[PDB]
């Protein structure tokens, strides 16, 4: 996250790390959705251009972290995966289209005043959030600058707003889809911002004025550096995707 | 929606994060 601050503890209680095992590496953000399943960017798992092609024994999530520096004793949970479900047309060979996946969770982490699972938008929240110009806020263990420390040690928060489809699309000379939404702030604007690489898989999340509650609306996808003037960054459309993750879920 | 969403450490407590208002001032702006 660049242009970011220190996020508040507990803040971002279904925050998730995904992490490779050996050797250890951090390698994306991710959210816990219920007990039992999370939700992260499928090119996180699955890229073969950079050789990536990761199956459940290779990984493991830590939930409920807010300091990289500290051992969060019985409050952290580290979490084996069961299954990896990969979005059936994401577009690895192009632009990311539908870059979203699911991963069940060996056994179901408990909930705790660190661990709580975001909602997910339906129709009504969509149609009344995602809108040009709306705020959402965006986290993240991901790098601090467009580069390659760099890296922080505590979670990172940004709040950026969502840019209208047109401005979205000439921003960028990759081909964007309707599975897609960018935020960041335009020239002049007054302020910065963005995710970076290692953000991944972390959610855009944005609160109802209707009933308080937190819905996720984007997963971290791609961008073209970070934070440069007149680039914004992309996110997977979580809405949009929505039938095929209560597809898997319902069959799982 | 259960408890979907609502933080323990925040609007379960009535307590408000230090950003919050931005976004929910961004639904005017
Ligand atoms: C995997 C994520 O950690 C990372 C997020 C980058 C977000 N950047 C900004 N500014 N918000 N995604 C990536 O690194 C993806 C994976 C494939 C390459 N990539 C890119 O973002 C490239 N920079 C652009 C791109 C290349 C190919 C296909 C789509 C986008």
């Amino acid at each position: 996250i660049v242009e970011g601050s220190d996020a508040e503890i507990g803040m971002s209680p279904w925050q998730v790390m995904l992490f490779r095992k050996s050797p250890q590496e951090l390698l994306c953000g991710a959210s816990l959705i219920s007990d039992r399943w999370v939700l992260t960017a499928a090119h996180c798992l699955l890229y073969p251009p950079w050789d990536k092609n990761f199956t459940e024994n290779d990984l493991l999530v830590r939930i409920g972290k807010h300091s990289r520096t500290r051992y969060e004793a019985n409050i952290e949970k580290i979490s084996m995966l069961e299954k990896i479900y990969i979005h059936p047309r994401y577009n690895w060979r192009e632009n990311l289209d539908r870059d979203i996946a699911l991963m069940k969770l060996k056994k179901p982490v408990a909930f705790s005043d660190y661990i709580h699972p975001v909602c997910l938008p339906d129709r009504e929240t969509a149609a009344s959030l995602l809108q040009a110009g709306y705020k959402g806020r965006v986290t993240g263990w991901g790098n601090l600058k467009e580069t390659w420390k760099g890296q922080p040690s505590v979670l990172q928060v940004v709040n950026l707003p969502i840019v209208e489809r047109p401005v979205c699309k000439d921003s960028t000379r990759i081909r964007i889809t309707d599975n897609m939404f960018c935020a960041g702030y335009k020239p002049d604007e007054g302020k910065r911002g963005d995710a970076c690489e290692g953000d991944s898989g972390g959610p855009f999340v944005m609160k109802s004025p209707f009933n308080n509650r937190w819905y996720q609306m984007g997963i971290v996808s791609w961008g073209e550096g970070c934070d440069r003037d007149g680039k914004y960054g992309f996110y997977t459309h979580v809405f949009r995707l929505k039938k095929w993750i209560q597809k898997v879920i319902d069959q799982f | 929606e259960a408890d979907c969403g609502l933080r323990p450490l925040f609007e379960k407590k009535s307590l408000e994060d230090k950003t919050e208002r931005e976004l929910l001032e961004s639904y005017i702006d």
